[PDB]
C-alpha cells in the first residue's frame, strides 16, 4: 500500500538538544523496531515493541526513549543529543502471525556536533566534456563536483532541459574527506554525466548539476560572520557547444 | 554471533557466493536482506530447514549443524551491487550481521583507457582529470599527495547505446596540476 514511513530524512543537532524520530506503518503490523546503522557498519537494535501499550530494550538502548502510543506509530526520543548518536536510524515493522520478514522505513540520517560552526554548504562546479574524448569516442562526459560540505547530508541530481536524468549518470557512492587527518573534515563528492557527442554539440541543450544540502533550520542559533548554512540547493550549469 | 566478509567483488555475468556463519543457541531461522546504499533493507530469503532454495537468480543455502548459510547469486547484474545482510531470528527479534558490500564489475566490451582534462564551465582556470574507458581489472592508484583528490571507480551505463564505462575523477586545489600522473 505505502509501507513504513519515517520523518525527518535528515537532521543536524547541536550537542545537548532534544529530538524526536517519527515512524508510521499502515500495514496493521503488531511488531515495530528502531535500529541505528553507522556508514557501513551494520543494523543495531535500540528498542522494539510487540504491541500498542508495550515497549522493550534491544542491543543498544542507552540513552534513547521510546513510545508506542498507537499501533501504527513508533517514536524514538533523544533527550540530550550526544555526538556518539550521529547515525542513520531505521525503523521497521513486522506482523506477529505467522511470521516473518521485516519491512523497513527509508531511514533518518542524524548528525550531532559540538559546534554548528563546522556546518558548511557545498560549492558546486560543472566541468565540460574534453574535446579529445569527443573526437576519440564520439561520447561526451560532464563531471560535477560538490566540494567543502559538512556534514555528509547531500543529494546530487542531473537535470537536462529541466528534466531529471538517470541514464548515463554515475555518482560517487560515498564522499572523500578533503582533509583526511581531521575528524570534522569537509567533504567532496563527484558525479559523471555521459552523453553522445551530438547531444552535447547542440547549444539548445542545458546541463545542470543539482546538490540539495540538508543544513540548519530557523530555530538554530547562528553566531558566525558568514551566511547561515541552512538547507538549500546549490547548482552549477553548462550549455551544449559545437566546439 | 554473525560473521560475514566486509567486502566482495565479482564481474557481471558470473556466480557469487556470500558466506555467513552464525552461533546456534536459539535458532529460529536465518534471513538474507538486500541493502542498496543508503536505502532501506529489503527481504531476500528465509531459511529454517536445510539445504538449498532457488528464488529467481538468487539461491539460499542453510546447514543447521555447521551454523552456515550462503547467498548464491548467478547471472550477476550491475543492479546487484549492494550490501547483503545475514540475520538470525529467535519469532519477533532479528539480529543482523555487519553486512557484505558486493561490488559488481562491468564487462567492458572494447576498452580504450585514457585520461582527459575537463575545463570549468564558469572560470578561475579550475579543472578535473577524468580517467575513463579502462577495463574492470584495472586498479585506480589512490593519491599519496596531500593536495590531489582521486575518487573511486564508478560504473556508468548509457543503456540506450548498451554501453558501460568505468571512470575515476581527480583534481587538486593547486595549479599547475598534472593530469598525466595521479591515476598511473
Amino acid at each position: 500500500n505505502a509501507g513504513v514511513t519515517q520523518t525527518p530524512k535528515f537532521r543536524v543537532l547541536k550537542t545537548g538538544q532534544s529530538m524526536t524520530l517519527l515512524c508510521a506503518q499502515d500495514m496493521n503490523h503488531e511488531y515495530m523496531y528502531w535500529y541505528r546503522q553507522d556508514p557501513g557498519m551494520g543494523l543495531r537494535l535500540i528498542h522494539y515493541s510487540v504491541g500498542e501499550g508495550t515497549t522493550a530494550k534491544g542491543e543498544v538502548p542507552d540513552g534513547y526513549n521510546v513510545s508506542r502510543l498507537k499501533k501504527q506509530n513508533f517514536l524514538l526520543g533523544l533527550e540530550s543529543a550526544a555526538p556518539s548518536q550521529t547515525s542513520v536510524y531505521f525503523c521497521a515493522s513486522s506482523p506477529r502471525l505467522a511470521g516473518d520478514e521485516q519491512f523497513f522505513g527509508p531511514g533518518t540520517r542524524l548528525t550531532v556536533l559540538e559546534d554548528l560552526k563546522n556546518v558548511f554548504p557545498p560549492e558546486v562546479a560543472v566541468f565540460e566534456p574534453s574535446e579529445a574524448e569527443i573526437s576519440h569516442t564520439q561520447k561526451a562526459t560532464l563531471v560535477c563536483l560538490a566540494t567543502g560540505f559538512y556534514p555528509d547530508h547531500v543529494e546530487l541530481s542531473w537535470w537536462v532541459n529541466g528534466k531529471e536524468v538517470h541514464s548515463g549518470v554515475c555518482t560517487d557512492p560515498q564522499p572523500l574527506k578533503e582533509q583526511p587527518a581531521l575528524n570534522d573534515s569537509r567533504y567532496a563528492l563527484s558525479s559523471r554525466l555521459r552523453v553522445s557527442a551530438t547531444f552535447w554539440q547542440n547549444p539548445r541543450n542545458h546541463f545542470r548539476c543539482q546538490v540539495q544540502f540538508y543544513g540548519l533550520s530557523e530555530n538554530d542559533e547562528w553566531t558566525q560572520d558568514r551566511a547561515k548554512p541552512v538547507t538549500q540547493i546549490v547548482s552549477a550549469e553548462a550549455w551544449g557547444r559545437a566546439d | 554471533n554473525i560473521d560475514q566478509p566486509t567486502e566482495m567483488t565479482a564481474t557481471e555475468g558470473a556466480i557469487v557466493q556470500i558466506n555467513c556463519t552464525y552461533q546456534t543457541s536459539g535458532f529460529n531461522g536465518l534471513f538474507w536482506y538486500q541493502q542498496h546504499a543508503g536505502e532501506a533493507p529489503t527481504f531476500l530469503s528465509y531459511n529454517v530447514l536445510d539445504g538449498l532454495e532457488e528464488k529467481g537468480r538468487f539461491s539460499s543455502f542453510l546447514s543447521r549443524s555447521k551454523g552456515y548459510s550462503y547467498l548464491l547469486l548467478k547471472e550477476l547484474q550491475m543492479k546487484d551491487s549492494a550490501s547483503y545482510l545475514c540475520a538470525v531470528r529467535n519469532g519477533f527479534k532479528t539480529i543482523f550481521g555487519a553486512g557484505t558490500r558486493l561490488f559488481v564489475k562491468a564487462n567492458i566490451q572494447n576498452p580504450d583507457p585514457a585520461v582527459y582534462q575537463l575545463r570549468d564551465s564558469k572560470s578561475s582556470d579550475k579543472s578535473v582529470c577524468l580517467f575513463t574507458d579502462f577495463d574492470s581489472q584495472t586498479n585506480v592508484s589512490q593519491s599519496k599527495d596531500s593536495d590531489v583528490y582521486i575518487t573511486d571507480k564508478c560504473v556508468l551505463d548509457m543503456r540506450s547505446m548498451d554501453f558501460k564505462s568505468n571512470s575515476a575523477v581527480a583534481w587538486s586545489n593547486k595549479s599547475d596540476f598534472a593530469c598525466a600522473n595521479a591515476f598511473n
